[PDB]
């Protein structure tokens, strides 16, 4: 499907990813 | 057809189609405010805190 989209070296960039089954 | 009588002139239609499932709520009514009293004894909520 195609039903959602969003949009928001001496130095580094921290992610984290975690999904609640949809959330 | 222009000239058609008031039954047969197309009118536009929407259903809002309401789910309510295992996948959590992303649609709510609103939130609906009032004005700030201070320096008195009250009842509050603020952002669902009550």
């Amino acid at each position: 499907n195609c039903t959602f989209e969003y949009v928001s070296f001496k130095n580094l960039r921290e992610f984290v990813f975690k999904n609640i089954d949809g959330y | 057809q222009p000239t058609n009588g008031v039954g047969y002139q197309p009118y536009r239609v929407v259903v809002l189609s309401f789910e309510l499932l295992h996948a959590p709520a992303t649609v709510c009514g609103p939130k609906k405010s009032t004005n700030l009293v201070k320096n008195k004894c009250v009842n509050f909520n603020f952002n669902g805190l009550t």
